[PDB]
């Protein structure tokens, strides 16, 4: 169970920052996945494999992996 | 059909200000306006409900996606 911070510098508004979570929204063990155009930030907490996340936002633009420790 | 409750600071689709995609059947903390919301995702009709049993804020939506 971990709470990984994202970076997504891609979400500007409320359409990117949709897309940006539609990209993470299937993978498995998420139970949740907050953004914030503030600071470009995702917030996904779950037992979901971070290896995972990571992959699928590549698609989407430029992540960084702010954080990944226990939730 | 749907596998999370989506939460949205605003009930009008052209200004709401979507905050959080909570999986149903789990519950989690929102933070806006200054302030925790803890939510639980009961169901697929994505009721806005606060576990302590109190009314939420007017302005918390949900949605199912």
């Amino acid at each position: 169970q971990q709470k990984v911070v994202l970076k997504v510098p891609t979400m500007t508004d409320e359409k990117t920052k949709q897309k940006a979570i539609e990209a993470v929204a299937d993978i498995y063990g998420i139970d949740s996945i907050a953004a914030d155009l503030k600071d470009n930030k995702m917030t996904i907490i779950g037992d979901m494999d971070t290896v995972e996340i990571a992959k699928k936002l590549r698609k989407i633009g430029k992540i960084d992996i702010v954080s990944v420790g226990p939730a | 059909p749907a596998r999370f409750c989506v939460y949205y600071d605003g009930h009008l689709p052209a200004t709401r200000v979507l905050l959080m995609y909570v999986r149903i059947g789990t519950t989690a903390t929102i933070t806006a306006r200054g302030h925790e919301f803890e939510v639980e995702a009961k169901d697929q009709n994505c009721k806005v409900i606060l576990t302590n049993g109190k009314q939420a804020p007017d302005w918390l939506a949900a949605e199912p996606y």
